[PDB]
């Protein structure tokens, strides 16, 4: 249960994550439109009988249930690890395009404040 | 390396001339000061880079700057960090100041656990580092960011609990083992918070941890199955004769069965202490 | 016979490591979980933070095009 | 005096081995003096040096009797401190030793004379450093026995 | 079958383990980078306020 | 708010409160919706390899929701879901509610009672999931 | 393959286009024009031209009074030349580097030391100097405070001292990640794999502390034994202490059966087993 509730939050942020991205680019559009605009304003076996084993069915087939489990979990792992690469090279290149959209900014704001003096 | 012999020489020449311009007498002297704090902090030498800081945020802050100034000050408290704990624990008291002011919980908070973890890691202090951590969970339950307040209010009760009385540490883990009750995914480390009030309620008195091992089996019907109810139940008893072998005797197969947080040991070892 | 139960023993020996080893990964379960759950929370903080910084850059990008509209 | 850094090494002669002493370099020490070997914070063993030309300079040489009874590796390195014996206190009187063969291939039921015994080894031993339950290899009628200090007086 | 099933059960814990270190620091350097973008995002949306504020009282004042 | 995050195209969010909703109405004794939204619900996360294996869980819920209607439509529900959804066969709540309905036949509330003991031992269960069985009981 | 040759005659002719407009304010136009000609003979796919096109547009911008924009083009400069001439694109980023931390912009200097020196070790053939720039990265990351990068960079430079012979850096270098992880609530359990890699470089040296090290370690944390790492070390250790050939090789074999060896794990055993 803990394995699905990660996943699926994983999901839910890996949308969110893009939707930031997305507001970021309009962000930096609009932004620029802007200031150009304001420019121009200018098979085996689990049991072993050997002496009856009554206490040995039961051991087996919570043994068969865990290595199913296990298996399963091998690949359910693999899956929920695959969306974290994706959303940390995402992350990476909104990091690069709020620094660009924060430098732009402030660059246009100290070309306001200069063009005065 | 000569980088750092030139960063040096940057510096100074750097300071020099902020402080010609200002003798002269805006902003030009700020940045300079900035720049060569930032060639400071570039020659490795961490401290005279503050006093650099500082007096740019001070600069700065004349012309009635706020955020910049206390940006730059939160810069100098981080550079102080190591080179003096002392003035970084200024700054970072001012930041928090300036950030109250301007009513910025979050960042607030943020400075309060950093000046919480330098307490405990640089400075020997435990009563201040309790302190920051509960302001810091306050701020952040009214920032609606109830793990982290969460975390620091079992951090507290840890700490109380290993020094201090254990009222507080009882009252603590209770609260939190019966807000994780309702959780779906924390539901079942309440076990081992309850297993703690268990064993803190030991050390007030038997009869009383026997009364509280009770009332957490009725409010929580799978406690009963649980390992540590067990354990705890079987350990009252053997200390209601004084018999010291058996308990050491279940405290080896717990230990066996189940590794130790390195804690526990020493919350039994303390209960053992009276058993006479 | 000694040498069996002997023997059933040892078999028995691996079953206590298995066992660690089991709670050692749902302890890591646990622990991912949360550490999920405040990332979620705080990416959610942030869009939050994002939808406002957006909604104001929407608001100040049609005064300025209202004011360049009406001086020019 | 304060203790210099060594390496263990090898004992030069069989005949040194036989007597038990350990042997030094000339530069490291000279023959006779008493020294006392720190192999760890908790392992002090008190020996007598008995310098040897073939002795590498720098290195100390142990033998086998003794790296049993010290747990002493070759090349391992330990600490030695030049020590004075207090004979006002420490000189010994009696020494009851427990001996068992070294080598069980030659076992023999001989007789052997316990007065020339305790003669040849105040001789081979004498000025020598000896601890309660100290193990080494004693040379008697051509004969190796593994003694075992187990009284002093 | 006994050694078979259980040297396939320590690769499968194994494996598990690994990715799930794997994760672990990827999640924390992550983190980091989020708590680090929170104030950085903070700070731009405060500085670009602060501009158009500037601009729309120096454009109300001269005009 | 559903309505607004499907206007507004954020999708992962409608999904989750569908879900809340059909289980808030489940409380009131009102099915149709439930199991409307429940099937929703399930189709829609069929398909992402993410919720699929979730799924199970969501159909398991519209079972339980479908049980109270009638065992004999109950019975081809369980069918028709293992039918369109043959993996739910390995989930242990097929068989579950298999024993359930066996138990059930000839008002045979031990067996009953001894399966969701068992279940609760191995694994705990949800409030509602537990009101829900209790009901069952009641019939 | 009529599409490359398009590509290329497009580029050539925007360049000329661009070189014609700046012979004839001209210098902000020239420069933009410039760019695009590079990210057009870029998309031709002629790597080492279009890098030396979009390096001259770069210095370009450079004259005129522009900084940011200078340092991205100094990076997309880098990056086109990282499939050419090395060095042209190590000049580049070294520049950009300087021009970065002129203005104290630690993080982005610290990746650009990283992929300069990751460029260096995986084409040419010096490490030693990428081992300098490595640890260039981890003190400014740790100047930073910057946890994951500097422990990373950490760890890489142990690993390439240990490959290298550098025993002692490396036995150092993950001691104190060990530590330091296990201080930390988390990653406390990695540390045994921290000690079994230090414990390594130790045994290399000598035999005879081995057992000392092994002790120090076992005490420490004493949970570390019930990590199969301790046991094949107290196995190789009885191994080596006698002169048994079989011994060591069946314990590397019943470790192998489980998981295989890593190239570096695997080199570094074999080599102490031989001497």
């Amino acid at each position: 249960d803990a394995g699905i509730r990660t996943l699926v939050m994983l999901d839910e942020q890996g949308e969110q994550l893009e939707r930031i991205e997305e507001g970021m680019d309009q962000i930096n559009k609009d932004m620029k439109e802007a200031e150009k605009n304001l420019t121009d304003l200018g098979s085996g076996g689990f049991i072993r009988r050997v002496t009856n084993d009554a206490r040995e069915n039961e051991m087996d087939e919570n043994l068969e249930q865990v290595s199913g489990i296990i298996g399963n979990l091998r690949h359910m792992a693999l899956d929920m690890g695959n969306e974290i690469d994706t959303q940390n090279r995402q992350i990476d290149r909104i990091m690069e395009k709020a620094d660009s959209n924060k430098t732009r900014i402030d660059e246009a704001n100290q070309r306001a404040t200069k063009m005065l003096g | 390396g000569m980088d750092t012999s030139g960063k040096q020489a940057e510096a100074m020449a750097l300071l020099a001339e902020a402080e010609r311009k200002v003798k002269n007498s805006i902003e030009e002297a700020c940045e300079i000061y900035a720049r060569a704090a930032n060639m400071f902090k570039m020659a490795k030498n961490w401290s005279a880079a503050g006093n650099a800081f500082c007096q740019a945020a001070q600069l700065h802050l004349q012309l009635q700057s706020k955020h910049d100034a206390a940006t730059c000050f939160v810069d100098a408290g981080n550079a102080f960090k190591k080179a003096d704990p002392q003035e970084a624990i200024n700054c970072l008291m001012r930041a928090i100041e300036i950030y109250t002011d301007m009513g910025r919980f979050t960042i607030a908070a943020k400075h309060h656990i950093s000046i919480a973890e330098i307490y405990e890691t640089e400075l020997v202090d435990v009563e201040k580092a309790i302190a920051h951590y509960e302001q810091s969970a306050d701020y952040y339950k009214g920032e609606e960011s109830n793990s982290s307040a969460n975390k620091c209010l079992l951090k507290v009760a840890g700490y109380a609990a290993q020094l201090e009385q254990y009222q507080k540490a009882i009252d603590i883990y209770e609260q939190v083992g019966t807000s994780a009750m309702d959780s779906p995914l924390l539901k079942y480390s309440a076990k081992d918070y309850f297993f703690k009030a268990a064993l803190c309620h030991f050390c007030i008195d038997m009869l009383n941890a026997k009364l509280a091992v009770q009332k957490y089996e009725e409010l929580f019907p799978a406690f009963s199955d649980s390992r540590e109810c067990k354990l705890m139940k079987k350990l009252l008893e053997a200390h209601e004769e004084q018999n010291v072998d058996s308990y050491t005797e279940s405290v080896k197969e717990y230990d066996s069965i189940s590794r130790l947080d390195q804690w526990l040991t020493t919350m039994l070892l303390r209960i053992k202490k009276t058993i006479q | 016979s000694k040498q069996a139960l002997s023997e059933i023993e040892t078999r028995h020996s691996e079953i206590i490591k298995l066992e660690n080893s089991i709670r050692e990964l749902h302890d890591m379960f646990m622990d991912m979980a949360m550490l999920v759950e405040s990332q979620g929370e705080m990416i959610d903080r942030i869009e939050y933070n994002v939808e406002h910084a957006v909604d104001y850059v929407e608001r100040a990008v049609s005064d300025t095009k209202k004011a360049v509209k009406y001086q020019s | 005096m304060a203790g210099r850094s060594m390496q263990a090494a090898r004992c030069p002669t069989d005949e040194l081995s036989l007597s038990n002493c350990a042997v030094v370099s000339e530069k490291d020490y000279q023959s006779g003096q008493h020294v006392i070997v720190r192999t760890s914070p908790n392992h002090k063993y008190i020996f007598t040096l008995r310098t040897h030309p073939s002795v590498v300079p720098g290195s100390v040489a142990f033998s086998l009797p003794q790296r049993k009874w010290a747990g002493l590796s070759i090349g391992q390195e330990i600490e030695v401190a030049l020590y004075s014996f207090d004979k006002a206190k420490q000189c010994i009187g009696t020494m009851t030793i427990e001996i068992d063969f070294l080598q069980k291939k030659n076992i023999d039921s001989n007789p052997y004379d316990t007065d020339k015994m305790a003669a040849e080894f105040i001789q081979q031993f004498n000025n020598q450093a000896f601890s309660v339950g100290q193990q080494l290899v004693f040379s008697f009628n051509d004969k190796l026995f593994g003694l075992l200090v187990k009284d002093i007086e």
